[PDB]
């Protein structure tokens, strides 16, 4: 109940190290807060008698200091090591900088040390005596040089070690094998190089191992089969090489394996094709070759399978619909030059499929097959079927489809009616095709659609009024997408809401009612026949980041009300019939002179004086 | 990625009742797909347009880490606290708009290290103290609005201030000079 | 256009 005096003096030292005051602590001494550190917020006391301290005084001792997310700036004072009964030290997600005193790695009672997400830098202390420590987390700091070679010599009770997101360098220390009790080891996002020391495979309680994003090299030795309790392994973004060892019968708990973006080659080992455990499998962006083979009788846990961007040859495996839990497939950038097997009509587990840039052919049968997969949510056909004809058959139905992208195929035909059988469409990309006709007004009735890309086609006619009324533009496991370097979008909600009709033949004017779409981030009308006045009411699109009207026939004035778009970063009226003063609002003054070019009668700032 | 970290530091420090920062996800390899951020072709942030976003909270020094930043538009919000000196580390800035906010404290002297700056608008805040002299060194500066602050001091007509007029310094605490309406004693 | 890889 009553703060120990030495503990209080240690906490007072910690306090000066900081550049700002912690609320819930009596700080300045003009503070009206309690002088008893035990009622300070983030501090937990235990009786001296419960800690087995039999001495003359009965006082509260500080066993937990938990300051996570308190917005702390300063150093970490050495005097924190004066608190000898400390069990938990949690400083996570703060601004603290400086080095870590060796003193603090000497505390005998310490159980959790969590320093993560700070500015700590310099070398990590080489002397670790922390015989009570379950958890050591330095994730996300500025530490550099070697991981301590002696790291585990004094950590007999250790459970989680996380060094990830630092500058640590060198080979993983041969002493990493003395970590015997460890379950979690994060090394990812560092400078580590050389081979994996054979001694890593002696850690028999190892459960999760994160090695991704380093320079690790050499083969991946068969000794991996020694870690039989391993459930999750990320080897991604290193440079390893050679065949993948055929150990997967030995790792019977392994549910997660990610080797992507390495130099691996040869065929996938037989045992991996047989794993009864693996759930997520990502091999993408390696040199793997041969005919893809999975025993879907053996593979009863498979859910995410990602082979994209590999050297595979032969046929699309026709037995994959026999993997009963399999949900997502990224087959992108494997060049099959075949069509989709008839048997995919039975894939009822599949929610997401990408054949992007896989040289698939006969789109007519592709859609006829794929409509029978009831659970299809995401379908990416980009860069296939080149020059074929986008089926106009009314019969096709994808009921559950959220995302449809068939882009850059040079497809011919019109926007087909069958697409209306997907009332839940959020995202539609038909861009970069030979598609013709008029954009059908029924698109307006899609109540979930927030992203529409019709760009770089032959469409003609007017923009339909109904787009003005799209419900989701009026008001408000993993399958990465990349947008043409390409930026990565993790799910559909990551794309700014968009209407991109750019690069077509559309005639007509721009409807005033666009001002009703308050959730629209991007409007791209560039490169069309659009004529008439830019409506003042565009001012009402409050969320609009990008407004591109360039290369059209538009006449009249840029409406001064466009100053009310405060989020508008990027804008072009270039090459139109436009005339009059350019709006002087703040966003406009930051637009480049090229945004207004090719309009003779435009004047004011950005042009010749009116 | 360090730029993502900088802007995320800014996010943890702001207050966003309308979720305009909802798309800002620190786990991403960079922040180019984040809404309201624009990057150049080498994928480095050249714009942040947060104007009139109902944002509250405060800035952060980490803002100073965006080496290619050009336009910082924070105007018309409720952001409070100091204007960080680290802002002076942005050499490529042509526009800094902090106006119509709640900022207090003085104006960093480091602001005079922005030699490409066209637009400086700090007007309509609570800012106090003197007007940093280095600003006269910025010859590219087209617009200056310090009006409606608590500033106190002398304002020379030398250098780039020869360009400006009393409306740029109007409605302060105690300001005098030839570029102002009141001559110094 | 959007693609995956
Ligand atoms: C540190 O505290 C945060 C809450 O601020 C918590 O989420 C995290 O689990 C703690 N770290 C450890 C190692 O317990
Ligand atoms: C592993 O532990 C043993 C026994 O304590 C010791 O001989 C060896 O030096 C340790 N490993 C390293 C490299 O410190
Ligand atoms: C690994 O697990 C078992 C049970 O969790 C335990 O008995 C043993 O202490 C652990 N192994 C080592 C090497 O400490
Ligand atoms: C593919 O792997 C190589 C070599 O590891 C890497 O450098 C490259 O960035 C990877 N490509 C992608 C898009 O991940
Ligand atoms: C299947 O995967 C799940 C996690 O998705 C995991 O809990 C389980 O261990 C795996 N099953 C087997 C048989 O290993
Ligand atoms: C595939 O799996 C089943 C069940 O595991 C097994 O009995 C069968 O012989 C395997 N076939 C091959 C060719 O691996
Ligand atoms: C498509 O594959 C081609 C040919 O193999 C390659 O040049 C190109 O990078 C790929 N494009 C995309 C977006 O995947
Ligand atoms: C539009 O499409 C063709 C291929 O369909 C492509 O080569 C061209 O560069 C694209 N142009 C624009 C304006 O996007
Ligand atoms: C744009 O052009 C006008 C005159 O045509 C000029 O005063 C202004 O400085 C130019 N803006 C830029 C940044 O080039
Ligand atoms: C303007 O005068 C001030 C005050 O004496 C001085 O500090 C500053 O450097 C001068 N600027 C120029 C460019 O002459």
């Amino acid at each position: 109940l009553t703060c120990n005096s030495n503990d209080l003096k240690a906490l007072e030292g910690f306090m000066r190290g900081l550049e700002s005051s912690i609320d819930g602590w009596k700080w300045n001494e003009s503070s009206s807060f309690s002088s008893n550190c035990c009622d300070w917020v983030g501090i937990s006391c235990k009786s001296s008698v419960s800690l087995g301290l039999d001495d003359v005084n009965e006082s509260g001792r500080v066993v937990e200091l938990e300051l996570g997310r308190r917005k702390l700036s300063g150093k970490l004072s050495e005097s924190v090591a004066k608190l000898d009964q400390l069990k938990v030290l949690n400083l996570t997600h703060n601004s603290l900088s400086g080095s870590i005193a060796a003193s603090l790695l000497n505390l005998s009672n310490l159980e959790v040390l969590d320093l993560s997400s700070n500015d700590f830098s310099g070398l990590f202390p080489s002397l670790i005596n922390l015989p009570s420590l379950r958890v050591l987390n330095v994730y996300e700091n500025s530490f550099h040089g070697l991981i301590p070679a002696s790291l585990c010599n004094n950590l007999p009770r250790i459970r989680e070690i996380d060094l990830a997101m630092n500058y640590f360098d060198g080979s993983i220390p041969v002493g990493i094998g003395n970590c015997s009790s460890v379950e979690y080891l994060g090394l990812a996002s560092n400078n580590l190089s050389g081979s994996i020391p054979q001694e890593l495979f002696q850690l028999s309680n190892l459960s999760v191992l994160a090695l991704q994003n380093n320079r690790l090299s050499g083969a991946l030795s068969s000794k991996l089969g020694k870690l039989s309790n391993l459930g999750r392994l990320d080897i991604s973004s290193n440079k390893f090489s050679g065949k993948i060892p055929d150990v997967f019968l030995e790792l019977n708990k392994l549910w997660y394996f990610s080797a992507q973006s390495n130099l691996f080659n040869g065929e996938m080992p037989r045992s991996l094709s047989n794993s009864r455990s693996i759930s997520l499998l990502s091999l993408r962006n390696n040199t793997l070759s041969g005919q893809i083979y999975l025993n879907c009788s053996a593979m009863t846990n498979l859910t995410s399978l990602d082979l994209a961007s590999n050297s595979f040859s032969g046929s699309i495996p026709s037995n994959l619909p026999n993997c009963l839990r399999l949900k997502t497939i990224n087959f992108a950038k494997i060049k099959f030059i075949a069509q989709i097997p008839e048997s995919f009509k039975n894939f009822q587990s599949l929610t997401s499929l990408s054949f992007s840039n896989s040289s698939i052919q006969n789109i007519s049968s592709a859609l006829e097959i794929l409509q029978h997969c009831q659970n299809l949510k995401t379908l990416v056909l980009t860069l296939n079927f080149q020059k074929e004809e986008l089926p106009s058959v009314p019969s096709l139905q994808f009921k559950n489809l959220k995302v449809l992208i068939i882009a850059s195929c040079q497809l011919r035909g019109t926007v087909p009616q069958w697409l209306s059988n997907s009332p839940s469409l959020q995202l539609l990309d038909l861009s970069w095709n030979q598609l013709s006709g008029t954009i059908p007004p029924w698109l307006g009735s899609l109540n979930s659609l927030f992203y529409l890309d019709l760009s770089n086609n032959t469409f003609i006619g007017e923009i339909p009024h109904s787009l003005t009324s799209l419900q989701s533009l009026v008001s408000k496991p993993d399958f990465p997408f990349f947008k043409k370097g390409g930026l990565q979008y993790n799910q559909p909600s990551s794309f700014p809401p968009m209407i991109d009709l750019s690069y077509n033949s559309l005639n007509g004017s721009i409807w005033p009612e666009f001002g009703d779409l308050r959730q629209l981030h991007v409007l791209n009308l560039k490169n069309n026949n659009l004529s008439g006045n830019i409506p003042a009411n565009l001012s009402g699109m409050t969320s609009l980041e990008v407004l591109d009207l360039s290369h059209n026939n538009l006449s009249g004035n840029i409406p001064p009300s466009l100053v009310k778009l405060s989020f508008l970063s990027t804008f072009s009226v270039a090459y139109n019939k436009l005339s009059g003063p350019i709006p002087t609002g703040v966003q406009f003054q930051t637009f480049p002179n090229s945004s207004f070019e090719g309009n003779q009668g435009l004047c004011g700032e950005h042009a010749s004086p009116c | 990625n360090m730029e993502g970290d900088a802007l995320h530091s800014l996010r943890a420090n702001l207050v966003d009742p309308n979720n305009v920062l909802q798309s800002w996800d620190p786990t991403l390899v960079n922040p180019c797909t984040w809404f309201h951020v624009t990057c150049n072709n080498e994928n480095s942030v050249i714009r942040v347009d947060l104007g009139n976003a109902d944002l509250s909270g405060q800035l952060v020094p980490q803002l100073g880490q965006l080496k290619n930043l050009q336009y910082l538009e924070l105007y018309s919000n409720n952001i409070t606290g100091p204007v960080p000196s680290d802002l002076g580390n942005l050499t490529n800035l042509v526009s800094l708009d902090l106006y119509l906010n709640s900022f207090t404290g003085p104006i960093p002297d480091s602001l005079g290290k922005l030699f490409k700056l066209r637009f400086l608008r700090l007007n309509n805040n609570s800012l106090t103290g003197p007007i940093p002299m280095s600003l006269t060194n910025i010859m590219t500066l087209q617009v200056l609005d310090l009006s409606n602050n608590r500033l106190s001091g002398s304002v020379p007509d030398n250098g780039s201030f020869s360009l400006f007029t009393p409306i740029s310094f109007a409605n302060n605490l105690d300001l005098c000079g030839p570029v102002t309406s009141r001559p110094c004693p | 256009y959007i693609y995956t890889q």
